[PDB]
């Protein structure tokens, strides 16, 4: 079994303003 | 000058005297003037780090954590906080029940990770991932945004750090972030963390079973492109591990629609996901077929031209949809009514590579199963090209190219011909390319599938008297006699037929 076969994909690959307002 | 004193005071026994100093010290670090004084004094940084660490006062912690935070905005600051073992201590503040301390902590840690060499390795030793992941249940999206980005920098290119996140229940937590929150920046950083883990060979299913597929598909049409793209790449990496998950119906409709996006890259990713999501899964095949799947995939091949990066996944998808399910005929059939044949048959020609030519031979094999496709496939000039590829394939096996064994090609082409030979007109052409001598030699294959379709093509052909003598006169009788006795009923069934008509 296992008719249709697969394709293998392995694409592994602005918080400064987020942080200041998280502290202040 | 005050520095040397407070340093002294922070190392006092009278804790009262200490918190008193951390308050002052933390008021001095507000002004860059006094800030430098501090960074520049190892006894001051250690002092602080040791106080915040050992302290047990919910404000001496605030101020100490607060202080080294304001120290981490510069380069010399980070080194001072690093050389004094402040990381293990910051990881320790990640367990505070006091948000301020917590906030000041994840921010300083984020800063060290981003710019300080040695930080990443330090945070892992200190057990930072486990703690970081424990903090994914917090309801402050900005806190979550910085926390998740930490996991992404630690996990990137690190399987171990990846296995630790996974073992801490990380997947199901990030995946739940994608279900609940609408803050784009959070969704982004999280999606990026899911992206990095989806390449790991242990995380995939954890992400798929937690409902990752349906949750990454929730943001497929959000306005943010970076969000969309990340969600797509991640969905692509998870796809070969998602073929048996129920509830893909909506993500299927969305993916189809996206083939018509304006971004080739989006279209490419989507054709990829539909390709894998359609493997051996009848529920998925029919859903793709229901929402406009065939026409859209076909339109994608056309639009793509020579881009195998698109045509291939898309052609594989058309292949999957045209077989092994209640409406395979409806599909096979629909690819014509939507004008696919021209570009399909054209894909067997140069400059198509083998990976694609193989997949395209399979679609053709499948599409010939539908009688109304015989005439069309012929008039597009399929037989002649299917016939010469087989020849090139057969000769190689006598003379593992690009990851494609030529025997698979030998089987498909001859397989498509076995099927096309169900029409009398097609038969004439097949004979007309003096192929009979080649199929006969195909009887001597050590592979059963090959013998079956060789025998199979020769059975169709032999029902024509002259062609029957052509095969006989070719030596067929001998090898067929042996094929008569195979355990593969298919080969023996077709073995016995040629001889009979012969």
């Amino acid at each position: 079994g296992a008719n249709d076969e697969l394709i293998s994909f392995k694409d592994e690959g602005d918080l400064a303003d987020v942080k200041s307002s998280l502290v202040n | 000058r005050a520095i040397p004193e407070l340093t002294k005071l922070l190392n006092d026994e009278d804790q009262v005297v200490v918190n008193k100093a951390a308050v002052m010290v933390h008021q001095l670090s507000k002004k860059e003037a006094s800030r430098h004084a501090i960074m520049r004094s190892p006894q001051m940084v250690s002092a602080i780090v040791r106080t915040m660490q050992n302290t047990n006062d919910v404000e001496t912690a605030r101020c100490t954590a607060g202080t080294l935070h304001n120290l981490s905005h510069h380069r010399e600051g980070l080194l001072a906080i690093f050389k004094s073992g402040g990381i293990p201590a910051l990881v320790k503040m990640l367990g505070s029940p006091v948000d301020s301390v917590l906030f000041y902590a994840i921010t300083t840690l984020h800063n060290l990770l981003l710019h300080q060499e040695g930080a990443k390795m330090a945070v892992r030793l200190a057990g930072g991932l486990q703690k970081m992941v424990a903090l994914l249940n917090k309801t402050n999206v900005k806190f979550l945004a910085i926390t998740t980005d930490c996991l992404q920098i630690l996990a990137y290119g690190n399987q171990e750090s990846k296995l630790i996140i996974l073992a801490s229940g990380g997947p199901q937590a990030l995946v739940n972030i994608m279900r609940t929150y609408t803050y784009e920046k959070l969704l982004w950083t999280t999606s990026r963390v899911l992206k990095v883990l989806s390449v790991c060979s242990s995380n995939k299913p954890a992400i798929v079973e937690a409902g990752g597929m349906q949750a990454l598909g929730l943001h497929l049409t959000d306005p943010s492109q970076r969000l969309v793209q990340n969600c797509l790449w991640t969905l692509r990496n998870l796809s070969d591990a998602a073929t048996k998950q129920e509830g893909m119906e909506g993500l299927l409709g969305t993916l189809v629609q996206l083939l018509g996006s304006d971004d080739i890259n989006v279209v490419t990713c989507a054709a990829g996901i539909l390709s894998n999501l359609t493997c051996n899964n009848y529920k998925n095949k029919m859903m793709v077929c229901q929402v406009g799947g065939i026409e859209a995939l076909v339109r994608t091949v056309l639009r793509a031209g020579d881009r195998e990066d698109i045509t291939e996944p898309a052609i594989c998808a058309l292949r999957h949809l045209t077989s092994r399910h209640q409406e395979a005929e409806m599909a096979q059939n629909a690819v014509r009514l939507h004008y696919g044949l021209p570009v399909v048959v054209k894909l067997l020609h140069p400059p198509s590579h083998w990976p694609l030519i193989k997949a395209t031979v399979g679609l053709i094999r499948n599409l010939a199963l539908c009688p109304a496709n015989h005439a069309p496939l012929r008039e597009q000039g399929a037989i002649p090209r299917l016939v010469q590829l087989l020849v090139r394939a057969h000769q190689d096996t006598q003379r593992f190219v690009e990851g494609v064994r030529m025997e698979e090609i030998v089987e498909g082409c001859t397989g498509a011909l076995h099927i096309l030979a169900r029409d009398v007109h097609n038969r004439i052409v097949i004979r007309g390319l003096n192929t009979i001598p080649l199929f006969v030699q195909l009887l001597y294959s050590p592979i059963e599938n090959i013998q079956r379709v060789a025998a199979g093509v020769l059975c169709e052909l032999a029902q024509d008297k002259e062609a029957a003598e052509a095969i006989e006169a070719e030596g067929a009788t001998a090898p067929l006699t042996e094929l008569l006795h195979s355990r593969n009923e298919g080969v023996a069934t077709y073995a016995a037929a040629v001889l009979f008509r012969m």
